[PDB]
């Protein structure tokens, strides 16, 4: 109700896309994290999940979708989950997305489509850009926008659905696809 | 009465944790006296040796030494225990000192609130209030920012990490005051409040305000 | 063991809420026992005392000295001198004090609750700042509508003093944290501040929903 | 000075108590007389004219108490209001003429006020004033905070009461006595 500003700028903030990242996985209070280098800017990417144990040996090269959390008085980035493969070429494709808006006892619903840069994308760069998308084309996380719920469709063999309530799971953040598997993307603002 | 002796192991500065790259147990003495050779035995000796330091004394008399095991900072965050023994020529009997990193911890609520309805009208200096609550050991860090910039220390008030009154979990708070200029305020800007805790997720947080 | 002498103003809960606000001159660090000339000046009901304390909190105990009445003579500002005369050694030992210049009244500020704390609607925390006074020394309690709350029910922090490139001045913050219900109920809470630069010694700070 | 607390303390109840004693105790540094009534024991703080005027404490004169607040001890303290013995020696009821500006226009609505005694005090005066003006005119409520009550004394020279904020303590202690009244004027300016 209230953390609708917070909400805005996080998923609204500048983005980042790196590649061929190398950092042996060091210890923070307990966790599992990855500090490196990259545009006059230093990173502390931390890894929670199916992430933590894929990457037990640090990153030896892969790719990284960096969001920023915030910026701890070391200055560095702290960033989580958001690494594919490596051997990630590119695959541009355009899924479907369908914004369905609920507002009043009425729906008026939009067709519109999604980019995707990477062939194995992150939930994590799923659920921000899409947001960002619904933020800016929609006008989510402003007035009254700010429940609702993102259903990706994994090419009729599942359904991975992300609420929109609140910010990604870091525990999700971890988790990958394979830009070719998904099929629509269908969204639901739920404007009360 | 006069120098009873009292042996407390102590925990690693939360900020070494967080900010630093070196951090230590300290552990040490209070009641006892003289002997400037009794030293204090450590469990994990990996090669790193105890650093006593200068015998040091209380009013009243009373002595007090000191030993610091350097860089065991993995080891904390990593689960393990530490256990301090300390010999002295005061009593044939040692004394034995055991910590470990918190389980069953909290992290902060943090609430950054708005300057008081009348410090702004009269456009001087407004007043901005970080209140940390309910959280895991009482080692908390407090920092402010405009913006993007973090304001000095000595540009700020936080009090100490008190604990907070309760019938069952046992909770602290930290409190914390920022003096802006109402100009400032008015022209739109932010501010922030990061605070440091190890129960948090990401070691920090930050709320942020603004009108 | 060491003999050190020392002077304490009247507690303000006394000099707010109680009777016969008595100031206090203390010896201690002695290893003999009495017969401590203990004479001030101010003449106005004056009547140490002594009842040898080992409690010297060390290995070698002392007595004090009290002066009831002092209750008034305070709040004018007149410097008090308590010279004491002990045995070891001669010339004896006189620290004295008196009334503290240069003050500044607390401007006192009832914070409503985090916007986040109804959300949960649980236990909403109600925030008392009080700064910019200046003898440190202060006082705070709580009220839910008419109704003083014990002190049990809620945490005070210590009167730091603040940043400032000149007049010296301190700050308190207190929390309360309250019933959901009440808060959204509808009755009221107030912080209550007590200080020397008040007018009534006491303001009252009201805010409700 | 913020509405809700001007409605808050320009509403409580007032007390009139008559034929009150008293020493004075210097608390925290002022001269104030403390003294029991109604089951509610007082501390009338003397802070202006009354401060000298009663350098004696007292001993049977009447007194307006208002309650600025209740001491963590149980002690309402309340600012001045004092007037000699002997005192209800008459009414009066003068005439008070009230003007709510809005838009720019007026609204006039001669009214009435009622004095208790013979001699006033600023305190009385005013604080019931205020009363009349909130449950009669909504001050201090919604919006109508801003004014200025004016009491006009035979002859010409007139007092003022800012509404902005309460009166000032320094002058609660202040006198006036009915007979020298003409009129009182308001101007419920609600900018
Ligand atoms: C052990 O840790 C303590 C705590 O961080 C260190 O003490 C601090 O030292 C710095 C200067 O280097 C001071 O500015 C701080 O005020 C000190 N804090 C304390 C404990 O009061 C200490 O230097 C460390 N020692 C070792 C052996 O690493
Ligand atoms: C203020 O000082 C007075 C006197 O030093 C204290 O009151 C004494 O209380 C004892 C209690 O048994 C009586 O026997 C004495 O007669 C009292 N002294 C006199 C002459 O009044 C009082 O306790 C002090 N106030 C505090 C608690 O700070
Ligand atoms: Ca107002």
């Amino acid at each position: 109700l209230y953390d609708i500003k917070d909400l805005h700028r996080y998923y609204s903030s500048e983005s980042f896309e790196f590649s061929n990242i190398s950092g042996k996985v060091e210890n923070y209070n307990g966790s599992n994290v990855v500090r490196f280098n990259q545009e006059k800017q230093n990173h502390q990417l931390f890894l929670l999940g199916e992430d933590k144990a894929k990457y037990k040996q640090g990153l030896q090269g892969q790719d990284v979708f960096v969001v920023k959390e915030l910026i701890d008085p070391n200055g560095r980035l702290s960033t989580v989950g958001g690494v594919t493969k490596k051997n990630n070429q590119s695959s541009e494709t355009n899924i479907h997305l369908l914004v369905n808006k609920l507002d009043g006892g009425n729906l008026d619903a939009t067709n519109d489509s999604f980019l995707i840069n990477k062939e194995e994308v992150s939930l994590k760069e799923l659920d921000f850009k899409i947001r960002k998308q619904l933020v800016e084309k929609y006008g989510l996380y402003q007035g009254t926008s700010k429940y609702g719920k993102i259903t990706i469709i994994l090419n009729g063999g599942k359904k991975q659905e992300i609420d929109l309530g609140d910010k990604l799971q870091f525990e999700r953040m971890g988790d990958v696809l394979n830009s070719k598997d998904i099929n629509k993307i269908e969204v639901t603002l739920k404007q009360i | 009465e006069s120098c009873h002796p009292r042996l407390s192991l102590h925990r690693p500065a939360l900020e070494d944790l967080l900010l630093g790259s070196e951090a230590n147990l300290t552990c040490t003495l209070t009641g006892l006296r003289d002997a400037s050779g009794v030293t204090f035995t450590w469990t994990p000796s990996s090669g790193k040796s105890a650093v006593q330091g200068p015998p040091e004394r209380d009013l009243c008399g009373c002595y007090s030494v000191s030993s610091v095991l350097p860089g065991c900072a993995e080891p904390w965050n990593h689960g393990k225990t530490f256990t301090c023994t300390a010999a002295y020529p005061e009593s044939k009997t040692p004394l034995t000192a055991t910590l470990s990193k918190s389980g069953n911890t909290f992290r902060p609520e943090v609430h950054l609130l708005p300057p008081p309805s009348e410090e702004l009208a009269l456009n001087e200096l407004v007043t901005l209030t970080c209140l940390a609550r309910g959280f895991s050991p009482k080692d908390v860090l407090v920092r402010w920012l405009q913006g993007s910039q973090e304001l000095p220390r000595e540009k700020y008030l936080t009090w100490a990490s008190r604990q907070e009154p309760s019938q069952g979990t046992t909770t602290f708070a930290v409190t914390s005051i920022l003096r802006v200029a109402a100009e400032d305020w008015k022209k739109g800007d932010t501010f922030s409040c990061m605070v440091g805790h190890e129960a948090l997720p990401l070691a920090f947080t930050q709320k942020t305000i603004d009108r």
